[PDB]
C-alpha cells in the first residue's frame, strides 16, 4: 500500500491534468471552427469579385 | 475665251471631289464620337476590375 498509494497519488495528479490539458485543446478547436466561418465568407465574397 | 474650256474640266474635278471630302469628314466625325463612348466603356469597365 506504501508504493501503491505512491504510484495512485501520482496517477491522480497525471490524470487530474489531463482533464484541464485537453479542455484547452477543445478551447483551441473551437477557435478554428470560428475562423472557418469567416474562410467561408471570404470566398463567396472573392467568387463573386471573380465571376 | 480658249483655256476657259480647260479651267471648267479643272474646277468640275475638283468641286465633285471637295464634295467627297465634305461628307467623308462628317463619317471620320461620326467614328471618332462612336469610339470615344467606346473607350469610356473600356475606362469604366477597367475602374470596376481596380475595385474588383
Amino acid at each position: 500500500v506504501e508504493e501503491g498509494t505512491k504510484l495512485a497519488d501520482e496517477a491522480d495528479e497525471k490524470l487530474n491534468s489531463i482533464v484541464g490539458a485537453v479542455e484547452r485543446i477543445n478551447e483551441m478547436l473551437q477557435n478554428i471552427a470560428a475562423a472557418i466561418e469567416e474562410q467561408n465568407a471570404a470566398v463567396d465574397e472573392i467568387t463573386t469579385a471573380m465571376t | 475665251g480658249s483655256h476657259m474650256k480647260d479651267v471648267q474640266t479643272e474646277t468640275f474635278s475638283v468641286a465633285e471631289s471637295i464634295e467627297e471630302i465634305s461628307k467623308a469628314n462628317e463619317e471620320i466625325t461620326n467614328q471618332l464620337l462612336g469610339i470615344s463612348k467606346e473607350m469610356d466603356n473600356i475606362s469604366t469597365r477597367i475602374e470596376s476590375i481596380s475595385a474588383s
